[PDB]
């Protein structure tokens, strides 16, 4: 249903971990940007629950990243911000699930996002203390 | 599959 608690969430239960799959659910999620801080919670919850798999995660690790991507891309502010705080849930709780090579995959979309600057740089440590709580361990610069 | 965690996407930094 339109602006429903569920739009966002049936389009991760249809996504593909392709350009123009991530691309057609990005530039859909991009235009109800009034939805922001609400799918950015329902994302979050939806990636932290037990009841999905590191698939889905990775799929929504793409679409996400596209989003905040696209949204410094315009300014719109309103995705990166809300995007942001529970990346560094998804982000580091995932990481704690993925296997070498999907956590390599999500370690480059963590290097891209500072580099870039998508989020906060409070956000971009809160991700890097996340996925540095996975294995304690960590680095003398952020 | 074929996305990149990286993209092509982005824009400089402004307060606005």
């Amino acid at each position: 249903m339109a602006f429903s608690s569920e739009q966002f969430t049936t389009k991760l239960n249809t996504l593909e971990d392709s350009q123009e799959s991530i691309s057609s659910a990005s530039k859909w999620l991009l235009l109800q940007y009034r939805d922001a801080p609400k799918v950015a919670e329902m994302w979050k919850e939806y990636m932290l629950r037990p009841s999905v798999n590191t698939r889905r995660k990775l799929l929504g690790l793409y679409l996400m990243n596209h989003v905040v991507q696209q949204a410094k891309g315009q300014k719109i502010i309103q995705f990166q911000d809300s995007f942001g705080k529970v990346a560094a849930e998804v982000l580091g709780r995932i990481n704690q699930e993925f296997p070498r090579d999907l956590k390599k995959k999500l370690s480059r979309v963590v290097n891209i996002l500072k580099e870039r600057n998508i989020f906060s740089k409070q956000v971009v440590n809160d991700i890097e203390r996340s996925l540095a709580a996975a294995l304690e361990h960590h680095h003398h610069h952020h | 599959p074929s996305y990149s965690p990286t993209s092509p996407s982005y824009s400089p930094t402004s307060p606005s």
